[PDB]
């Protein structure tokens, strides 16, 4: 019975609300500040700027808004990504307007007491720690390093080196330079529309328009090997691809789903996926194959991900690439292809269903968009992308060079250009 | 549609006062625990698993 | 005023012996054995086993081999590299007769008493920190990694993962099968001849000929980059060269030493050298550049190295590599040449003129043929050489295909590609 | 003629149980000193240097 009310502001900023009927309200505030913004002179930057949301402001006492959420009940979560960050709070509908006065006050005029920022350095060894106790994140927070010259090559985690000395100095360079109210776009569910133009006016008078924006991320082909004691070699294969918005990106998006990157049955073989089939044969079960897919503005990335035992990588990684290679070659299927646009139906469904992840999606897309676009309008360019792209996506991705993460025992990998 | 989470793909680190922040995409898992043994390392400060996102009575 | 007997020996055993008056004789062990060797299976093995000569074995007590050997005042010492592994011994003359039965005793029968292992496991780590104090090694072994698929990229230091790992079972097969008596070589100076051909024939009981000889090390050009808060960026790129015995290798030298190779004036800039009297009208003068070249029986390196500011790095490596770049011109003038030329001959015969240097060079040269090859037949060999050489040796540097190493800030460095 | 001495290079470490690595061939030292700051890094659990087998009274 509602629909989202997709608005701006002569500020710039953007705003928008859907409303529900669920008695959480649940509203984010999305900035394009991200980890490709730092350059050389700072980084982990943003790493510790999401620890500090908890911290003192000029607003509140850091025991206020602790104790204050809490005892509402209520919660914050500072979701963070390399193209965006994005705030994000959930209370009862009856006390909104508090939250979202910690909310804007967070992001608005923060004060980074030095000891405070200080005190929370070594918090950040033990965020990075848990965080890599799953090897994926240590292949692919790595991997980027491996592909990008620049802007992307930056890690959202702290480096080692810099876990003991950054300072709230840098915080607040990031944070007039980066906090722009342009960069910024604001979200609701719970909360309605005509409310959210009075309680999100308080931010007017915040921050000027426009922002800092280096920076273009090339690419480049660099390895990045790393040897290890584990067993279980991971690696990953990737080629530069277009991205974002671009039909060819649907054309991506539809390739891997036809490789099998999406994760279906419990407890059995992905017989319809190629690449699961192609290792199957190839190598004996211990294994774990699948597509990976990254889409950023600038550009984005496509390449096969493996897990295997660190004797048979070799057979395993090569056997997936030439899995694509066939279909580089135009041996492709009609019915795949379906089965694959109908993954990515139900997928799409499926991210879009939950609200969190919804919130997500609306506020992630106003940022790069400045215009929502409803899911089934998505449906008429996910249905619109022909075989024949899929076939120069596939040749793309087989003609381009190749970047390379692997971690693990490495004993018989194949370097990139070798395999 | 552009967001990461509808695709496979970088995890999205969701720190927060008390929730913890499951999210992202492949990054393959389950799917490696079918074929046996993926011991996987344990107990490096380690967070517990699953989080209890089924409250229940 | 005597030659060195040089002679072979039925068990294959190579021995010789340089009479001399000097009370200190000083004899030493060259096994063929190096870190090279290693595998994946069984890496950083080399780097305990030099640190595992005072632990006890079969025919002596380890307080039997520390308290005799300072007893006596003499002293044990284990040089190693990527190619020969070395041990040695310092001692008066009367006393030879206990301590080369510890060398004997040392080499030929180590039993590794696992307890007393893995006390040393610890100090793996102290030891390659204390190692990595010394700014260019930490650049150069990471050099290697980034330049060789195989063999001689193996560290000569234990990775970290393997500081607690190692084991006395892979100590022992390290030592079967790579200190056989083949590839041994056994080098006196002030002992007298004879009673080295009864003590070697002591050493002559043991071991079957012909090691595992496993490996070939092929090049490659990936890089490796490490990113640190440190001013003072400092890396190295480098091209493949033919090695060794080649008038070719020959070619090499003369031409890191047209480059300057090493300053000859303490406290003094370098105003003969090409590449110091390029970058210092290049930028500020807080740098130092200098040619590098590695010579392995399989392959040798050559290429610049550099440490400078991290904003002028990219205007000093550009720079430098332009000089090679004008002598691939054909850019050269047959003086310079000349004062290179007598640079080699004098800085060869300034290393060789120490005792334990020239050791050094006998036991390193009686492995390759074990022919010696008097310094005055090394001058021929240097005098041999022609320009037009020299100028196929850059020529071979520019054209070739180069891998790069670096560490410091790296906010300016090029990436490799672009050099 | 293989020898860091007789071609400058790679560092030969002369670790010992008796005695530090200290060697090798260039490898630049001591040249960078005339330019401005080789500062060189500082007790992370440091040997003295130099290592004393030029002993005198």
């Amino acid at each position: 019975p509602q629909d989202l009310e997709f608005t701006k502001l002569p500020n710039g900023l953007v705003i928008a609300s859907l409303e529900n009927y669920s008695p959480v309200s649940r509203i984010g505030l999305f900035i394009k500040a991200g980890s490709r913004y730092e350059d050389f002179s700072n980084l982990g930057t943003t790493h510790l700027l999401r620890l500090t949301s908890s911290l003192t402001t000029k607003g509140a006492s850091s025991f206020k808004i602790t104790r204050g959420i809490e005892a509402v009940g209520g919660k914050l979560s500072v979701t963070a990504t390399r193209e965006n960050m994005a705030y994000t709070v959930e209370c009862l509908r009856g006390d909104v307007d508090i939250l979202m006065e910690f909310l804007l006050n967070v992001t608005t005029a923060p004060e980074f007491r030095r000891w405070e920022v200080a005190d929370l350095q070594p918090q950040l060894k033990i965020d990075k720690a848990v965080a890599f106790q799953n090897p994926q994140t240590h292949v692919i927070e790595n991997l980027h390093a491996a592909a990008y010259r620049n802007a992307l090559a930056n890690p959202l985690y702290c480096p080692d080196y810099r876990i003991g000395k950054v300072t709230s100095e840098e915080l607040h360079y990031f944070v007039q330079n980066h906090f722009t109210s342009a960069r910024m776009a604001l979200i609701g569910l719970g909360v309605s529309h005509p409310v959210l133009k009075q309680v999100a006016e308080q931010f007017l008078n915040m921050r000027g328009g426009l922002g800092l924006s280096g920076a273009k991320a090339n690419y480049r082909g660099g390895e990045i090997r790393e040897q290890n004691g584990d067993s279980l070699v991971h690696a990953a294969f990737v080629a530069e691809s277009a991205v974002a918005g671009s039909a060819e990106a649907n054309a991506f998006s539809v390739l891997q789903h036809v490789l099998g990157a999406g994760p279906h049955v419990k407890r059995g073989s992905n017989t319809t996926s190629h690449l699961h089939q192609a290792v199957a044969k190839a190598t004996q079960q211990p294994f774990d194959v699948s597509a990976f897919n990254a889409s950023y503005s600038d550009s984005g990335l496509f390449g096969i991900y493996t897990i295997s035992q660190a004797t048979a990588a070799g057979d395993v990684i090569k056997a997936a690439y030439n899995q694509v290679k066939t279909i580089a070659q135009g041996n492709l299927s009609n019915t795949d292809v379906q089965a694959a646009k109908n993954k990515l139906k139900a997928g799409y469904l499926m991210s879009v269903e939950s609200s969190e992840c919804f919130l997500e999606e609306v506020g992630s897309q106003a940022l790069v968009a400045g215009s929502y676009m409803p899911p089934s309008t998505v449906l008429q360019q996910i249905d619109s992308v022909a075989n024949a792209d899929i076939i120069n996506a596939a040749k793309k991705f087989v003609s381009g060079q190749k970047s390379m993460a692997a971690s693990g025992n490495l004993g018989h990998t194949p370097f990139v250009d070798e395999l | 549609m552009l967001s990461v989470a509808s695709r496979s793909g970088p995890f999205a680190p969701v720190l927060s006062a008390t929730s913890r922040g499951v999210a992202g995409a492949l990054r393959p898992l389950v799917q490696a625990t079918v074929p046996a043994t993926p011991e996987q390392p344990v107990l490096d400060l380690k967070r517990p698993f699953l989080s209890r996102e089924s409250l229940s009575g």
